């Protein structure tokens, strides 16, 4: 079921164009012929005890991929369990820490095909007394301090459908435009019109009323699913939805634009 | 899934054909009976490479 | 489709018995229980140098069959393709040509069960100048002309579907005996009666003119189709047609007469 992501009122002129401005490049389909079917995760750790201060990458996971270090040493240190790519819990280990590794820790997933990506922050510190070893949370972040040398875990958990491997068919990102004939309420409408990812469209009605109701011919790519709709009529009259679903990226959603014919003046 | 980024396969027209039923030869003389409703060619080379 | 062997205006009278002669004893079924399955071809050379002057088979190639030499010394001189059989190019080759060996050479075919035969003749010729030696074409025969002992070639093709290998399934001989109704034109009969390969009969319309309409019980057999119609009736009159077909020998004929039932005078 598709969430609303807005309701706005048109005030469409009879006889002049309107414009329905549904869309999102977040949408947007990939050009290539070779859709990424692949995700990424990675560690990078911020410790301003640097003077360089710069935020340096400890390791990256690659969906399907091999794991691999960006440095010589990191090895035996970091640990990221491959069965936990299933799981999703994207937590680091540190077998020894010292007082120039304490800093800023941050955990970032990047997915280019649903181009959705997150971050989460957690702080760690290093002491000589274990008096004083003891996490806590901040709201934020999460600041953990530990012995130096001794063994700490950084959590990073998503529990997400979409993180979690899911070999799922992919489904064409279905997109409709359906409008509610005259004088009838809302979720009561026949599809104007039907969008594939593969590019395919349904048309639905006169065929004169869909070359005047123009969509760009590369919606279905760039995502322009707006709806521009020309030479208005009375029968063009009732409210529009514009409703999206995307199986792999699980997405969902829909926009409803009220749309009455008003004469000009 | 459908899309596909590997390979590559040609693609040309086609050459002649040949069949029998467009030819006719129960009487001594030649009969030629193309089907109807569609253009043919023929060819015969006795004395010289005449096609019609 | 079937080729009108003969058309033939057939007086009927009215009461009185026609014969309506179609038949072929090339059409002749075999009566032992092996029907002949295997075909022949050879050479044979007529040379007039000899005072015997008498012709003698080089060879021949029986189909399914071992290649066999008549004589001794054939084999090495006389050369036929095995695999030609199927390629039907029934050619001859002669390692050495002598002063004894020029003179008339002829390929023959036979073939028992379709009872089809054919001859083509050639002429060969040797000089001890190559100056002469040149094939030429009388249309009626060919002339060939080679230095003594040079390797020669005589071609034997025939380009037939019937000599070409072909281990169709035998297919009953259909013969069909069909009459036109009164007063309908040709190609429109209802068979009357049918005949099959193995013996059996199909009679349609009424068994009485069936058994009036006498055809020898042996038809199939000796192939005398002939259809002799007794009691002759005005429903009798119209066109006759004897069709017959063949596919394993792949012959297809049809004879038309025109039968019109006459009061007698
Ligand atoms: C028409 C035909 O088949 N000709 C060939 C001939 O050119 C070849 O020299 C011979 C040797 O096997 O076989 C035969």
């Amino acid at each position: 079921n598709s969430v609303v992501v807005s309701v706005l009122n048109i005030s469409a002129t009879l006889g002049s164009q309107a414009v329905l401005p549904c869309k999102s490049y977040r949408m947007v389909w990939t050009q290539d012929r070779l859709n990424d079917r692949q995700r990424v995760v990675h560690w990078d750790v911020y410790s301003t005890y640097y003077g360089d201060n710069k935020m340096e990458r400890l390791c990256d996971m690659y969906s399907a991929g091999d794991q691999r270090v960006y440095s010589s040493y990191n090895q035996g240190r970091i640990f990221m369990p491959q069965n936990a790519f299933t799981d999703g819990n994207f937590s680091l280990v540190i077998k020894d820490v010292a007082e120039s590794d304490g800093g800023i820790y941050s955990c970032n997933l990047h997915h280019h095909y649903c181009h959705l990506y997150e971050t989460v922050k957690i702080q760690l510190d290093v002491t000589k007394k274990a008096k004083a070893a003891k996490e806590y949370w901040d709201g934020e972040k999460a600041v953990i301090v530990a012995l130096e040398g001794s063994t700490v875990m950084l959590p990073c958990v998503n529990r997400n459908q979409i993180w979690t491997e899911r070999h799922s068919e992919e489904e064409q990102q279905v997109v409709h435009w359906d409008r509610q004939p005259p004088g009838v309420p809302h979720d009561r409408a026949d599809r104007l019109i039907d969008l594939y990812a593969s590019g395919e469209r349904r048309s639905y009605g006169p065929l004169f009323i869909r070359q005047k109701m123009n969509i760009t011919d590369t919606a279905f790519a760039l995502g322009d699913f707006s709806l521009r709709i020309s030479e208005l009529e009375s029968a063009d009259e009732g409210t529009y939805s514009c409703h999206l679903h995307h199986h792999y990226c699980g997405l969902h959603e829909r926009r409803i634009y009220q749309v009455f014919v008003t004469e000009p003046v | 899934l459908k899309e596909t980024s590997a390979g590559y396969i040609t693609m040309h027209r086609p050459g002649p054909h040949a069949y029998k039923s467009y030819l006719e030869e129960a009487s001594g003389e030649v009969y030629i009976k193309p089907p109807s409703g569609k253009n043919v060619t023929y060819e015969c080379k006795c004395g010289d490479y005449s096609t019609g």
